C-alpha cells in the first residue's frame, strides 16, 4: 500500500496519484 | 516535494495537495 | 480540534488524527 | 458532503468519522 511505497521506501507523483479518486 | 520518505502527516499532506478536487484516499494498513 | 470549522489541510488534519490506522477518504468536490 | 459538513459548517467528530474506512 501507499505507506510501504511513500513511507518506507521513496514516494513519487506516480504512485501518490494512484491513490486519488 | 512528493520525492522523499513521506510518512503520517506528512503523506496526507502530499496527497492532499497533488490529488486537489479529485481527492483521495489514506489506507495506512 | 473537530469542533469548528475545518478546510483544505486542516480538514485533512483532522481526518488523519481522528482515523488513525483505519484511514479516511477526502472527497471535496 | 465534508465539505458541506465541516467547513462551511461546523464540523463534529460525529460527521468526521463517517469518512474513516
Ligand atoms: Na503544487
Ligand atoms: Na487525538
Amino acid at each position: 500500500g501507499i505507506v510501504e511505497q511513500c513511507c518506507t521506501s521513496i514516494c513519487s507523483l506516480y504512485q501518490l496519484e494512484n491513490y486519488c479518486n | 516535494f512528493v520525492n522523499q520518505h513521506l510518512c503520517g502527516s506528512h503523506l496526507v499532506e502530499a496527497l492532499y495537495l497533488v490529488c486537489g478536487e479529485r481527492g483521495f484516499f489514506y489506507t495506512p494498513k
